[PDB]
């Protein structure tokens, strides 16, 4: 084919239509194979093939990728026809090659029929019926395993799956398949709605990971025990809402500020808490000698001071324990050198 | 004899000079001076941060024209392992291990270099946070993330970039919702430009990749996984959809414009592979597209200017087989081809800076680099001549 | 790290063996065994020592950051910045 | 040829003809400066010798010639055969 | 042991196992890795000598590049203060005061660095004598002073330069008189050779500038009062000037031979800076001037060729505008062209020996050391062809 | 100066010497006075130039 795209001026005389129609056969049958050999590629089912693992990397949906995928072969198989029809003339068909492989060329792509998959998959859309219409986020039980009790995890009350369907419509809807208007309804709002869900859920997996590893140090919630309790009033405010409102921008964007700077003041005390315990524990076995006694407990305070001008919540009763602690060290230290 | 002075200064990481330095030498110190057309040149599989995994991005370092880095999304083999994997491969002397390793906690889509500096790399992920790591420190964190929010992006991000000169910088990022967002390497925790794109009706643009005209700042030019390739300019006197495009039927992968500047002004063309074979190429001048490619079917992923030859590039395809492309010397068939060993779905191609030699992404996560023939090589102003009266052609 | 660092360094060339010394001479760890390597070590530190008088002698702000002999049975390394004195024992080839 | 090899190892960055150093640390043959080379060359030879001890110690059956004496400056080569010890400058680049 | 029976034993044949020896080690460690415009650039500007004392002269030093010699002429502030002072300034670090200091009885005209003494200062001055400076010395006094005799100098001296190779030297002197004289370097106390520049019979010249073309020793090139440029043969039967020039209807302040090599000669182009603004690219072997660039309301004062590149030169001007001058770029406007402040006229300019930092004088005695652009600065291989072919021109 | 003489000899076609100098007299007025200007340095500057 490229080399008589390389030269057609005289095919309107019919004298090079002769050559043409001397190796009329030899190009249907060489064509017939190469259809023959997409037909085979296209047998290797879309999940079997790894261009459904690569679309799936590309952030397209399976059904998307597959119905995408059967439309471009039919593309090619059309493409394929029209370059025939092109190159060798109008009427092709009318021999018994031509007809023979205009005939397998149909019942190919009947066999690469599309609609059905697409509506399968709106039945089963409308089957399952997805939605996120509810509370603002979910609180259920479950009982983790390694401890006996029901642990009551908060959750979010949307799954992430569904912006996946929203995009299935924000393919489809250009792919020339018309959905049912409550599925666009359906998809349109989750798909508008899916920032604000997404910011709450990682919020409240960054609250959990980080209060839990507050609580992982019993020795600092004393003292993030006011971010922890301004972090659960603002939950508490924010539950009683319905999912759907107008004041969710404001709420969700408060909320993750807050937890923000409730991760980072927690990850800076507990930072200067190890900082001071192994300062602490260097005083512990810290040679008698009131220079460096001195000094330890210069650095002790000048780190407390630290914390002070920050303005934490609850230093006085933190700083009376650390005191004790620090005098009960003193004072066996104390007993070791006067003995 | 010391017993825990030692454990405890093995405890105690103060390894950051130590490792970094014992790293680069150690490779180093793998040279063998003991006394008594295409062609491969290196094929990198990093056995433990590649085993089973999709490339997911590259990017060659203009700064440092040894240093590759490399995307990977969530691993399939093992979800408990680290996801989101980034790697870091130098041309310094011969190694299988890779230079250096990076791990973010969401699956890693996109990946570049820091045109402000020579050591920051930048990369989006799959839950639209762009990621930053500073490659002199010796760390597995990212160093900056932005903030998940509505203004910032939220949907995942495939295509980050560095544009202006390293005191006129901004870090442009696209995500696949349609945002443009413009930060800045200094601070990466507030979007200093943020603007959802939109071409008509209020109706995005599922952008997939973009590119800019080469020597030129604003003005960008997308790709559209709806089948449609856009120009938009960045602020001009009016942000947003600039030109509709007629475009290629199926789903546009890849889109680049050209780079090679010579005697000619060959900046307004744009190389688009679509997942069709169809590598299309054409001029933001003209509407429709000026020539085809078509030799087979299904899926070539992405193509590339090759920076120093006006009408050469690479387009590689995911049945296993990449082909040089040259315009000057054909337009029907390919000037050079090859295939990577054991057929695998080849992902991504990256011309390295000044040409000379390609970079090859694959889905099994063995990135193939290799030279081409100087006799196509290098280009001549017989090339820029032939290149343009080629453009009269039609 | 320590095991990861030590696994990179071993593999590379599937070394016979290293032990991390961060102190100057004297390392406690152990590869193959506690004397060939400790006392070996202990060698090599004062060595390295004299090293580094010497390349001070010629300009006190020099400093050794880099050392390995190549010689026709060993193959021997040390890399010092301030206290990490590596140990390699390896092939000549 | 002497003069070839002076002229090959003069052809190395950094490398001004070729300077041999004799068992006595007065180099027999003359590049540079004259005390500087002398003293260095001397101290090179006690640094040599008693790193050949170092490796007798454990290898009695090792020769020596290779080492990598590298600064963040230069480098020095060290090279000895049985009497013959070659010193090279060269430049880390 | 000592230093012959070495000789014997390097002859002796045993040197097969150390051949093979240095042979293996080299080729072993063959292999070589890593491990991992127009500006104010300087300022000088004394105030114990420099308190109006406008420049007179500049030079650097061949042997120590980081070195000039100032020449502050005029004393008229207080008759008690030195009347003439010569001042050098180091280029290797930042300081506020010269580095040394130099008084001379009678007022220091010009000066210049010494080839063979890379510790000495000549100068000459204002009553005609050549004037010594020993920095070994301690004593800011001339060291050696040559005689007001008829025999040498009796005019002010505002040329000096010493030329030869290092073992054969001459130190060549011209006067405002004429008398071209070469002295030793060493002996200074009669004049070694001299003889009076005179034109057709009966005609003195009224010299001031001279400049001897790169190699040549022999013959060379002066600038006269009398606007009318000349050459001369300092050795030989034709002894004397050789050459008469139309030149320009004023006075030359300023000459200076081509100062480049490498390609095709040049060696017979040279520049004069006229009095009415008129520099003068223009050759020996012809008699017309070839190109006489003017501009602006006042007038140059000097012009100095760039040591590197054999199109570029420099231009004083009055009015503080330093410009330089590139054939090739342009053969009209300023290729680079900046104004000092407070608008001083300007007095010299020299060139680094390297070609990449150039010197300015002033009319106040605030030398200012000016750096110049990468690309504008040094030439490429094509430069000489494209200079040949602008000289070609016309 | 070399702004009109790029055409040096342009303006002998019988067209642009109309073209030339007709438009631009005023700009022969603006370079007269720029010659006053250049005289302004003449007119006081005899001792102390």
């Amino acid at each position: 084919f490229r080399i008589f795209s390389r030269f057609n001026a005289l095919f309107v005389r019919p004298h090079i239509r002769g050559a043409i129609r001397e190796y009329q056969t030899q190009l249907i049958q060489r064509v017939k194979d190469d259809i023959e050999s997409l037909h085979d590629k296209f047998k290797v089912q879309y999940p079997q093939s790894q261009a459904c693992k690569m679309s799936h990397v590309r952030d397209l949906p399976p059904v998307s990728g597959s119905i995408i995928w059967a439309k471009q072969i039919d593309r090619q198989l059309t493409a394929y026809m029209k370059r025939v029809e092109d190159v060798l003339g109008k009427g092709w068909e009318n021999h018994v090659e031509g007809q023979k492989l205009k005939q397998d060329g149909d019942s190919f792509r009947m066999k690469l029929n599309t609609q059905e998959i697409f509506d399968d998959w709106a039945r089963k859309v409308q089957q399952r019926n997805l939605g996120v219409s509810g509370r603002i986020f979910t609180i259920e039980s479950t009982r983790v395993r390694g401890r006996t009790g029901n642990v009551l995890k908060l959750k979010v009350n949307f799954l992430p799956e569904i912006i996946t369907l929203s995009k299935e419509v924000r393919n489809l809807k250009w792919l020339g398949f018309r959905v049912p208007l409550a599925i666009v309804n359906k998809a349109h709002q989750a798909n508008q709605l899916y920032p604000f869900a997404i910011s709450l859920i990682e919020s409240v997996r960054t609250y959990e990971r980080t209060c839990e590893k507050v609580e992982e140090r019993n020795t600092i919630s004393l003292l993030v025990a006011g971010l922890k309790k301004e972090v659960q009033a603002l939950i508490a405010e924010g539950i009683a809402l319905v999912w759907e409102s107008y004041k969710l921008d404001p709420y969700v964007q408060r909320l993750a500020e807050t937890v923000f700077n409730f991760q980072e003041k927690v990850d800076d005390l507990l930072i200067i808490e190890e900082k001071i315990d192994l300062e602490v524990r260097s005083l512990e076995t810290c040679m008698y000698d009131h220079k460096t006694f001195s000094e330890i407990l210069n650095r002790v305070q000048k780190a407390v001071d630290d914390l002070n001008l920050h303005s934490y919540s609850n230093l006085p009763i933190w700083v009376n324990k650390l005191d004790m602690e620090i005098e009960r060290i003193l004072g066996v230290r104390l007993q070791a050198g006067l003995r | 004899l010391t017993e825990e002075e030692k454990q405890q200064i093995l405890h105690s990481e103060e390894f950051l000079s130590f490792f970094d330095h014992s790293t680069r030498i150690v490779e180093r110190a793998l040279s063998e001076q003991i006394n008594i057309k295409l062609s491969l040149n290196r094929q990198f599989f990093d056995e433990r941060w590649s085993k089973h995994r999709v490339v997911s991005c590259l990017d060659w370092s203009s700064q440092y024209p040894e240093l590759l880095v490399a995307s990977y999304n969530n691993n399939e083999d093992a979800p408990h392992e680290p996801d989101g994997v980034a790697l870091v491969w130098n041309m310094k002397y011969k190694k299988t291990t890779p230079e250096y390793v990076f791990h973010c906690q969401s699956a890693v889509m996109s990946a570049t270099f820091a045109k402000f500096h020579p050591n920051l790399v930048v990369g989006g992920t799959y839950s639209g946070q762009i990621v930053l790591w500073d490659n002199r420190s010796n760390k597995r964190t990212p160093v900056q993330r932005t903030p998940l929010s509505a203004a910032a992006h939220t949907h995942p991000v495939y295509c980050v970039n560095v544009v202006g000169t390293q005191n006129a910088h901004n870090l442009i990022s696209i995500s696949t919702d349609g945002k443009i967002c413009s930060w800045s390497l200094d601070m990466l925790s507030h979007p200093q430009d943020s603007m959802e794109l939109v071409h008509k009706q209020s109706k995005a643009v599922a952008v997939t990749s973009m590119s800019f005209p080469v020597g030129d700042v604003n003005n960008f030019v997308v790709g559209s996984e709806e089948g449609s390739v856009y120009t938009a300019c960045r602020h001009g006197s009016k942000a947003g959809i600039s030109e509709m495009f007629e475009g290629h039927q199926g789903p546009i992968t890849g889109i680049h414009c050209h780079a090679a500047v010579g005697a000619v002004d060959f900046s307004h063309l744009f190389v688009t592979s679509s997942f069709d074979w169809t590598v299309k190429l054409w001029t933001t001048k003209n509407n429709k597209p000026l020539y085809s490619f078509e030799d087979n079917a299904d899926y070539v992923y992405d193509v590339m200017w090759s920076p120093t030859h006006p009408a050469l590039f690479a387009c590689v395809d995911g049945m296993g087989r990449l082909d040089l492309w040259n315009l000057n010397n054909d337009t029907e068939v390919p000037t050079a081809s090859i295939s990577v060993e054991g057929n695998p779905a080849l992902n991504r191609v990256r011309w390295t800076h000044s040409g000379r030699e390609i970079a090859v992404g694959d889905s099994e996560g063995q990135i193939v680099i290799y030279d081409v023939g100087e006799q196509i090589a290098v280009p001549r102003n017989d090339e820029w001549a032939r290149f343009g009266r080629t453009l009269a052609e039609i | 790290e320590v095991e990861e660092t030590l696994k990179r360094l071993q593999s590379q060339k599937g070394v016979q063996g290293i032990i991390v010394v961060n102190t100057e001479g004297i390392p406690i760890k152990s590869t193959m065994d506690n004397p060939t390597t400790t006392q070996y070590a202990s060698l090599m530190h004062s060595f390295i020592l004299k090293a580094r008088s010497t390349v001070r002698d010629i300009d006190p702000q020099n400093d050794l950051t880099f050392l390995r002999i190549r010689s026709k049975k060993n193959e021997i390394m040390v890399a010092p910045d301030k206290d990490y004195f590596l140990i390699v024992i390896q092939n000549p080839t």
